[PDB]
């Protein structure tokens, strides 16, 4: 019965995940660093360093949106708002 | 659909505007975008130099590239969010 806070989180979800595609791209990532890349352990830099940058991203993310819908009770506002809709169409 | 009349009552609900919550959204994103790629050229340009050769140009010049390609995924991503937010979550039906 309760839809719209779940629409919420996973939108935003899906919007941060899709904002990185291109950085997950090991060909990207390959061309931003040409002569880099060649090197024998720039690869290796190169490889590691996206996989700590993605995890930033990831764990910033999480933390700092669920702050904002706590902030805002976000949850609470969207469910009463989906109990008025049902009341309204009962 | 919207009106002034739907949104001031989603705001009397809220207990604020809708789009102050998609702004503190992309305020956010935006702030750890920029942290993500500030972290990218610091973790390189520590390893600047493999071999003899020095890189501290390239890595300058690569991270802004890829900075601009996510200043633009980000943008794409988060306007359509903005719009579905708006249309499908802060909004009321036609019941009123």
């Amino acid at each position: 019965e309760h839809i719209r806070f779940q629409r919420l989180v996973q939108v935003c979800n899906k919007a941060l995940e899709e904002s990185i595609r291109k950085l997950q791209s090991w060909e990207k990532i390959h061309e931003c660093f040409p002569n880099y890349g060649q090197t024998r352990e720039g690869i290796e830099n190169l490889t590691v360093c996206q996989q700590q940058v993605i995890k930033l991203w990831s764990n910033l993310s999480r933390v700092e949106f669920d702050a904002i819908f706590h902030e805002r009770s976000i949850e609470e506002k969207l469910n009463q708002l989906d109990d008025l809709i049902n009341k309204a169409r009962s | 659909t919207p009106t002034m009349q739907s949104t001031s009552l989603l705001t009397e609900h809220l207990g604020y505007p809708p789009i102050s919550l998609v702004d503190d959204i992309i305020n956010a994103v935006n702030e750890i975008m920029y942290k993500c790629t500030n972290a990218m050229e610091k973790y390189l340009m520590q390893r600047n130099i493999i071999g003899k050769k020095d890189f501290s140009d390239e890595i300058k010049i690569g991270t802004a590239k890829l900075e601009s390609l996510l200043e633009n995924s980000v943008d794409k991503n988060f306007d359509k969010l903005e719009l579905y937010v708006l249309r499908n979550i802060l909004s009321i039906p036609s019941d009123l």
